[PDB]
C-alpha cells in the first residue's frame, strides 16, 4: 500500500554522517595525544561515566574541509534538529572504535568491567553516558546564533526538539532515582539470555518462554530476571520558573518541566539562575479524556548541561588566571576600605555598615569542640535607625550578589513560608519536604526588612536561629531538628518614625534585649540636617540619577563574579589567635564591662556588653585576619574591631 | 579452577582462605593499624559459642583489613555479601567440625550436622547516606547511620506451596522458585490424569517473616540546600520486635531496586524503579 506510507526523500544522508563523524572521533589533535582519544583511553581506564561534547570544534572540523576544498557536509545545521536520533548513532560510532585498557582490571575496580569481560541490543555494552552541552555565542560570532536564552512562554510551538537554551529558576526537583533501560531476562531451561526493551514509562513483562531453543521444543520452560545483568539509568524531573524582567505586562507568568538521567542529575539545586540547555520534547497525555479532541500531547525538555552565572562556593579551584585576578586585585592596597566601597556604591557613604556587611559575608571562623559540640564561624546584623535614609538598597544588593541568598517581606505568609512544609512528589509517591525562606538558604545569606512588624513566631525561630543553627518543629509529619546554617540581616524602624532624642535606644526602639542580646552588631542610623554635607549629598544622588554611573572617582569597583572569587578563597583558610592579642583582648572586654555597666545605666545606655560581644569580636578578628590572608592573628585588627563596635552609636550623642 | 557466571569469587579457595585467616587472627590491628596481652582474638568466640547452641556470628571488616590474605576478601564480601556469605555458612560448619576433629565429646552431634549458620558484617566501611547510590553501586554491603519513626506489621510469604490434588487421597508438595510458585496443574498422571485438578490452601504451607521499617537519615555531611528523607527497608524473621521508636542506630545492608505495580488489576510496571534496603545488621 503506498497510498498509506508513501516514499519521500530529503538531503540528510546517513552515509556520510556517520563517516564524518567517526572521522572527527580520531582527527581531533588541535586542543595524551588525540585527546578526544585519550579521553577514550581514560574511558578505557573506567576514569569517566559521560562523554563530553565540543561542537565549535565540530564548526573547527568543518572550516578545516573548507579551508582543504572538500565538501565541508555540514550536519550542525541538522544535529540542531532532531537530536534525539543523534544520539543512538553517536553512540554506535563510538562503540565502533573504543581503545583498549592500557590498565588491568582487578578486584578493586567498577564491578560491573568484569562482568563486561567475561560476557566478552548494544546498549547494554555501553559503559558510557553522554551529554553534550552547546556554544556559546561568543565563538558563533567568531566565524559567524541558534538557541539564546529564552523562556517558559516563548516555545512558539514549532520549537519541539529543536536546540535550545532556556532560563529560569528552579522550584522543586525531586531526588534521584533508578529507571530501566534495557531488560535482563534468562531461560531457566535453555540457559539464554533475552533482551526485553522499553522506552515508554511502562510495559508489560515477558513470562512464557519464546526462547529460540525452546522454539524447537515441546516444553517452554519459564524465563526470569535479573537485578545486576538488567541496564539502569536514573531518571530526575525539574521545573523551571520564568525570571521576572522578561514577563509582558500585568501578566501571570507559567511553568514547565524537564526530565534528565544519570550523570548530571547532582548539577541542580533550587533557587539559582540557570541556563538549561537541551530540546524540548514530547510524551503521552491528551488532557482528560473529556475535554479533548485527539492527538494532545502533554510535553518535557531534555537535560544535557548546566551553566549558571552564580557559581556556588565549593566550586573555587585555582589555576593560572583567577590566582593573577586575586594577585592584582590584592596588589592595588586599602583592599578592605575598597571593598567595603565597592559594597552597593549606588547609596551614600556609611562604610562602616559597608564593612560589617562584608563581615558578615564572611561569617567567620568554625571550631569544633571534640566533645560533641561545635561553635558556629557566623554573623547576625542589624541597622536600626529612622526612615528617611536609605535601607533597602543595600538588602537588595546583598542578594544580588550573594549566592544562596534571600529576601522576604515581614507579613504576609510569614506563618510557614519561612519554615518546613509537606508535600507530595509529582514523579513518585513519596512525602517530600521544601522548606521556607530560611531554609532555602544555608552556608549562605538572607535579608529582612520591617522586622517589627513580623510575627511572635518569627521572633521565636529567629531567636533560636542567631545562635544555635537549628531549627525545631513539633505540628505534625514533620519533627525534624533541622539545620540552617544562615545568616541573618534584618531592619525596621523606631516608634515614631524618626528618633525620639530625649528618650533612649533602649526605649525609643521596639524589639526587646532578650533577643537583641545575640546581635552582635547593631547601628542606630538617624538623620539630622546640616548645611554642608546635604549639598554634596544632592550632588551625588543627583549624578546617579543623571546616570547610572557613579560617581567619577579615580576607582572602579568591580563584578560580584569577581567578589564572590576573592570571598570564597578567603573562606578557605582558618587563622590562629596568637597570646599576645589574646591578652589584650581580655582586658578590653573587662575595660567596656566595668564601664558601660557602671557608668550607662542612664540616658544614651543600651544594656551591657556581653561573652557574645567578646565572640563577635574574635570572630571578625578571625575574618580580618581571613581577608589579609595570614593563618594567625595580629594586634593591629582588635582595635578596628572595638573601633567599628563604639563607632556604631557615635550620632546617639550630636 | 572453580568460578562462578559473571564473578570471580571461589568457593573453596575462600573456605581456605577464611579458615587460615581464622586460625591466625591474635590482635593483628592493633599492630598494623596503630600502635596499641591476648592471643587468637576470632578463635575464642568459635570455643565459646559451641554448648549453648545458637546459629549465629558478627563479624568486622577491619580484622580482614588486618590480616595479609584477607584484603581481597574484603573487595568480594563487599561486592557479592549474599554469596560470599553462603559461601561462609558453609566454610564455618566446615571450620567447625574440622576443629573438633582435635577434640573428643559427649555425643552433641546429633544436632550441628542438621544446623544452620549465619553471619553479621557490622562495623563496615562508610558510607554517606542515600544520595550517593546513584546505580553503579546497587547491592552491595551498606552502612548507615539514623533513628526511627514508623514501624509495619508481619509480612508473610509463601515458604511451602502446599497443593491438594482434589482425588486420590493424594497431597502434593513445591517450593518457591526465585520468588514464584509455579502449581503443577496436572493430576499425578499415574493415579489419575486430569491435567488442571488441584487446589491450594494456606493453613498448611509455611510462611516467612518479614517487616518493613520507616527510619530518618541523620549523616554527618550535607550539600547545599539539603533537608530529610524518610526510607523504607525490608528485615526477615529472627530479627522482629528489635528496632523501634525511640532509638538512634547504627545499622547496615544492602542497598536494592524493585519495580511496582500500576494497579490491583494487571501486569504493567513502572520505568522507574522504587528503591529500598534487605538488612545485614542492625548496632
Ligand atoms: N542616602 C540616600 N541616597 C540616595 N537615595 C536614598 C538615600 N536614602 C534614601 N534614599 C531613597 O529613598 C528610599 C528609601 O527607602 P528605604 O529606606 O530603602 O526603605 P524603607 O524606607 O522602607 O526602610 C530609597 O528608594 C532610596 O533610593
Ligand atoms: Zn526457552
Ligand atoms: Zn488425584
Amino acid at each position: 500500500m503506498s497510498a498509506a506510507l508513501p516514499s519521500i526523500q530529503l538531503p540528510v544522508d546517513y552515509n556520510n554522517l556517520f563517516n564524518e563523524i567517526t572521522d572527527f572521533l580520531v582527527t581531533f589533535k588541535q586542543d595524551k595525544g588525540p585527546k578526544y582519544m585519550a579521553m577514550l583511553q581514560k574511558v578505557a581506564n573506567r576514569e569517566l561515566n559521560s562523554v563530553i561534547i565540543d561542537l565549535d570544534d565540530i564548526l573547527q572540523y568543518q572550516n578545516e574541509k573548507f579551508l582543504q576544498g572538500t565538501q565541508a557536509d555540514d550536519l550542525v545545521s541538522a544535529i540542531q534538529q532532531n537530536a534525539n536520533h543523534f544520539t543512538e548513532l553517536f553512540c554506535r560510532a563510538i562503540d565502533n572504535n573504543m581503545p583498549l585498557p592500557t590498565k588491568e582490571i582487578d578486584y578493586k575496580d567498577d564491578v560491573l568491567d568484569v562482568i563486561l569481560n567475561q560476557r566478552r541490543p548494544p546498549n547494554l555494552t555501553r559503559r558510557y553516558f553522554l551529554y553534550f552541552k552547546p556554544l556559546s555565542q561568543n565563538c558563533a560570532r567568531r566565524y559567524r546564533i541558534s538557541s539564546k536564552p529564552l523562556s517558559v512562554r516563548q516555545i512558539k510551538g514549532d520549537f519541539l526538539g529543536q536546540l535550545i537554551t532556556v532560563r529560569g529558576i528552579i522550584t522543586r526537583v525531586s531526588d534521584v532515582k533508578p529507571a530501566v533501560e534495557v531488560i535482563a531476562y534468562t531461560c531457566d531451561q535453555c540457559g539464554y539470555e533475552v533482551f526485553q526493551e522499553v522506552n515508554s514509562r511502562t510495559f508489560t513483562p515477558l513470562s512464557e518462554c519464546t526462547s529460540e531453543e525452546c522454539s524447537q521444543n515441546q516444553t517452554k520452560g519459564q524465563l526470569f530476571m535479573s537485578t545486576r545483568a538488567s541496564k539502569f539509568s536514573a531518571f530526575q524531573e525539574c521545573k523551571i520558573q520564568e525570571l521576572s524582567q522578561q514577563v509582558p505586562v500585568g501578566h501571570i507568568p507559567r511553568s514547565l518541566n524537564i526530565h534528565v538521567n544519570g550523570t548530571l542529575v547532582r548539577s541542580l539545586s533550587p533557587g539559582d539562575i540557570v541556563d538549561v540547555t537541551g530540546i524540548f520534547l514530547p510524551a503521552p497525555y491528551t488532557g482528560f479524556k473529556a475535554l479533548k479532541a485527539g492527538l494532545l500531547t502533554e510535553t518535557y525538555l531534555e537535560a544535557q548541561f548546566v551553566r549558571q552565572h552564580k557559581k556556588k562556593f565549593a566550586s573555587f579551584s585555582l589555576t593560572s588566571d583567577v590566582e593573577e585576578r586575586v594577585m592584582e586585585l590584592i596588589t592595588s592596597g586599602d583592599v578592605y576600605n575598597r571593598l567595603a566601597k565597592s559594597i552597593a556604591p549606588e547609596i551614600y557613604g556609611n562604610l562602616d555598615v559597608k564593612k560589617a556587611l562584608l563581615l558578615l559575608l564572611v561569617g567567620g571562623v568554625d571550631k569544633r569542640v571534640g566533645d560533641g559540640m561545635k561553635i558556629r564561624g557566623d554573623i547576625n546584623v542589624c541597622l536600626m535607625g529612622d526612615p528617611g535614609v536609605a535601607k533597602s538598597q543595600l538588602l537588595k544588593a546583598i542578594c544580588k550578589i550573594s549566592p544562596r541568598g534571600v529576601y522576604t517581606t515581614g507579613k504576609g505568609s510569614s506563618g510557614v513560608g519561612l519554615t518546613a512544609a509537606v508535600m507530595k512528589d509529582p514523579v513518585t509517591d513519596e512525602m517530600i519536604l521544601e522548606g521556607g525562606a530560611l531554609v532555602l538558604a544555608d552556608n549562605g545569606i538572607c535579608c529582612i526588612d520591617e522586622f517589627d512588624k513580623m510575627d511572635e513566631s518569627d521572633r521565636t525561630a529567629i531567636h533560636e536561629v542567631m545562635e544555635q543553627q537549628t531549627i525545631s518543629i513539633s505540628k505534625a509529619g514533620i519533627n525534624t531538628t533541622l539545620n540552617a546554617r544562615t545568616s541573618i540581616l534584618a531592619a525596621a524602624n523606631p516608634l515614631y518614625g524618626r528618633y525620639n532624642p530625649r528618650l533612649s535606644p533602649l526605649d525609643n526602639i521596639n524589639l526587646p534585649a532578650a533577643l537583641l542580646s545575640r546581635f552582635d552588631i547593631l547601628f542606630l542610623m538617624l538623620d539630622i540636617p546640616s548645611r554642608d554635607d546635604d549639598e554634596k549629598l544632592a550632588e551625588h544622588v543627583t549624578y546617579v540619577h543623571m546616570h547610572n554611573k557613579q560617581p567619577d572617582l579615580d576607582f572602579t569597583p568591580v563584578e560580584p563574579s569577581k567578589m564572590r572569587e576573592y570571598i570564597a578563597y578567603a573562606k578557605t583558610k582558618r587563622p590562629v589567635m596568637s597570646e599576645a592579642v589574646n591578652d589584650y583582648v581580655v582586658q578590653a572586654y573587662i575595660r567596656l564591662r566595668q564601664d558601660s555597666k557602671r557608668e550607662m545605666d542612664s540616658k544614651f545606655s543600651f544594656g551591657q556588653a556581653t561573652p557574645r560581644t567578646l565572640l563577635g569580636i574574635i570572630r571578625l578578628s578571625q575574618a580580618l585576619a581571613k581577608l589579609r590572608l595570614a593563618d594567625m592573628v595580629d594586634i593591629d585588627d582588635v582595635e578596628e574591631a572595638l573601633r567599628l563596635v563604639r563607632v556604631s552609636k557615635e550620632s546617639l550623642y550630636q | 579452577l572453580r568460578i562462578i557466571w559473571g564473578t570471580n569469587v571461589s568457593i573453596q579457595e575462600c573456605t581456605t582462605n577464611f579458615r587460615n585467616f581464622l586460625m591466625s587472627f591474635k590482635y593483628k590491628f592493633r599492630k598494623i593499624l596503630d600502635e596499641r596481652d591476648e592471643e587468637l582474638y576470632y578463635i575464642k568466640q568459635l570455643n565459646e559459642m559451641r554448648e549453648l547452641g545458637t546459629s549465629n556470628l558478627n563479624l568486622d571488616a577491619r580484622n580482614l583489613l588486618a590480616y595479609k590474605q584477607t584484603e581481597d576478601l574484603y573487595h568480594q564480601l563487599l561486592n557479592y555479601p549474599q554469596e560470599v556469605i553462603s559461601i561462609m555458612d558453609q566454610t564455618i560448619k566446615d571450620c567447625m567440625v574440622s576443629l573438633i576433629v582435635d577434640n573428643n565429646l559427649d555425643y552433641d552431634l546429633d544436632e550441628i550436622e542438621t544446623k544452620f549458620y549465619k553471619v553479621r558484617p557490622y562495623n563496615v566501611g562508610s558510607c554517606k547516606g542515600m544520595r550517593e547510590l546513584n546505580p553503579n553501586d546497587i547491592d552491595k554491603l551498606i552502612n548507615l547511620k539514623g533513628l526511627v519513626l514508623r514501624s509495619t506489621p508481619v509480612i508473610p510469604d509463601m515458604k511451602v506451596a502446599f497443593f491438594k490434588c482434589n482425588v486420590c487421597d493424594h497431597t502434593m508438595a513445591v517450593e518457591i522458585d526465585r520468588g514464584v510458585i509455579q502449581e503443577p496443574a496436572r493430576c499425578e498422571r499415574i493415579d489419575c490424569n486430569e491435567p488442571n485438578s488441584m487446589s491450594l490452601i494456606h493453613n498448611r504451607c509455611s510462611f516467612a517473616d518479614k517487616q518493613v521499617i520507616k527510619l530518618q537519615e541523620t549523616p554527618d555531611f550535607v550539600p547545599d540546600g539539603q533537608t530529610p528523607h524518610s526510607i523504607s527497608l525490608c528485615v526477615y524473621d529472627e530479627l522482629v520486635d528489635s528496632c523501634r521508636a525511640g532509638d538512634r542506630i547504627e545499622v547496615t545492608g544492602t542497598f536494592r531496586s524493585i519495580p511496582i505495580r500500576a494497579n490491583s488489576r494487571q501486569r504493567v510496571l513502572k520505568s522507574l524503579y522504587k528503591t529500598y534496603v534487605d538488612v545485614v545488621h542492625v548496632k
